[PDB]
């Protein structure tokens, strides 16, 4: 076509999107990771995660406002996905990077994986 | 803006 | 913080929320304009839009499940926006820059009425 | 990935 892009646009929506998470705003289902509840938007999960995805492309799951991840699921691992899939931005520490590859292998977020790996092999 |  | 960042991540939540859309999965309006109708996310539109944001942050419309815009919008200009809002692309042409640009202004989308008016000033 |  004979469009013209506007280079912000992408994270300036994703901005937004996280400017409503951190109100409250529009979010429409409570993830449960043992004790811990995380608040957030379907579609934003979906967009980011090949596990969220396929949950709420189900036609019975789609309509659940609360979602129970396995018990192995460590609840800091997922905050760290959580805040990444807002932002664009991981907080991949020594401490942390074992609990977040194995949060990000069940979530289906392949770059996080990717990049999880290489930090690994490297030290 | 750019040409994309 | 000591975060890492993933370049392609906003461009990518960006089209999957597109593709999201062309499916007409998790929808949760319908904007009227004219005879025409546009399905989309609430929360795209209010991270789009200046009227987006205040109308859907309103206590009672929050929960409309349909908009109607003002007789004065063309439903042309709304798709281009639309479009826009889901793809960063603007299909700004010399026989619809000034529906845009009125439609842009209409839904408080700053730079795309900023690109509108520097087009405008070219010619 | 990058530092940002
Ligand atoms: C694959 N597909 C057509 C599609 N459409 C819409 C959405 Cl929201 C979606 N999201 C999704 C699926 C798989 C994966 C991801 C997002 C991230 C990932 O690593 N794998 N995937
Ligand atoms: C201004 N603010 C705190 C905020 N938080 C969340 C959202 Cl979704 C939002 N969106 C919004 C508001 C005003 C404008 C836009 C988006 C685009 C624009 O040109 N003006 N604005
Ligand atoms: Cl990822
Ligand atoms: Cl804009």
């Amino acid at each position: 076509d004979s469009c013209i892009q506007f280079t912000r646009h992408a994270s300036d929506v994703l901005l937004n999107l996280n400017r409503l998470r951190s109100r409250d705003i529009l979010t429409d289902v409570v993830i449960v990771v043992s004790r811990e509840q995380f608040r957030a938007h379907k579609t934003v999960l979906m967009a980011c995660s090949g596990l969220f995805y396929s949950i709420f492309t189900d036609q019975l799951k789609c309509n659940l406002s609360v979602i129970n991840l396995d018990p192995e699921i460590n609840p800091e691992g997922f905050c760290i996905l959580l805040d990444f899939m807002y932002t664009s931005r991981l907080n991949l520490r020594e401490g942390n990077i074992m609990a977040v590859m194995a949060t990000a292998m069940y979530l289906q977020m392949e770059h996080v994986v990717d990049t999880c790996r290489k930090f690994i092999k490297a030290s | 803006w750019v040409i994309p």
